[PDB]
């Protein structure tokens, strides 16, 4: 539901942040 | 040649050894028995990955707390919902997304095992769910030379 989608969005974001390093 | 399931379980075991009283939750003992766990939690690859994930956790401490508490309080089927989150993250992959997911799973296991009031079944199905869902990374990791190569050379 909404909760699972918000979690997936946040973790994809934080991932792109670490890829920028 | 270690699987994602093995390295994530070893990371969760290592994390427990350095948190609280150092005792392992029975669930992690089971997962190590049923999963043919060949990787030592004290292996340098595990110790090296543990720092990366701990750094991710601390940098995003609040978001990890919020996301987990929202997850565990709204789920009616813990282990299946871990798969749903996994598939949403990896729409289809990057090293950052893999580590972000692994850190979130390690953080969840830590929170579950540190709170002595958490019911056994909640800890049980959460660990099972994160380990089974994480199997979806084996194909991609294999193409990157394995977890050891990613940390030792990338
Ligand atoms: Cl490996
Ligand atoms: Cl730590
Ligand atoms: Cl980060
Ligand atoms: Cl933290
Ligand atoms: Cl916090
Ligand atoms: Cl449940
Ligand atoms: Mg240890
Ligand atoms: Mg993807
Ligand atoms: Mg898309
Ligand atoms: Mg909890
Ligand atoms: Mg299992
Ligand atoms: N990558």
């Amino acid at each position: 539901e909404q909760w699972a989608r918000e979690i997936g969005a946040q973790l994809r974001r934080m991932a792109d942040d670490l890829n920028a390093q | 040649a270690y699987s994602t399931r093995e390295i994530l379980l070893a990371l969760c075991i290592r994390d427990s050894r350095v948190h609280g009283n150092g005792t392992l939750h029975p669930v992690l003992e089971l997962a190590a028995r049923e999963t043919p766990l060949r990787l030592s939690p004290e292996d340098t690859v595990v110790l090296r990955y543990h720092v990366l994930l701990e750094e991710i956790i601390e940098r995003n401490s609040e978001t990890f707390t919020e996301t987990w508490n929202r997850f565990i309080t709204h789920t009616e089927h813990v282990d299946l919902d871990f798969n749903s989150v996994f598939l949403e993250i990896f729409h289809r992959p990057s090293l950052g997304r893999a580590l972000a997911w692994m850190a979130w799973c390690m953080h969840a296991c830590r929170t579950l095992c540190c709170n002595q009031s958490t019911p056994y079944y909640v800890v049980d199905l959460s660990v099972r769910g994160m380990l089974e869902a994480s199997e979806g990374l084996d194909g991609w990791i294999h193409q990157q030379g394995g977890w050891s190569t990613l940390i030792e050379d990338n």
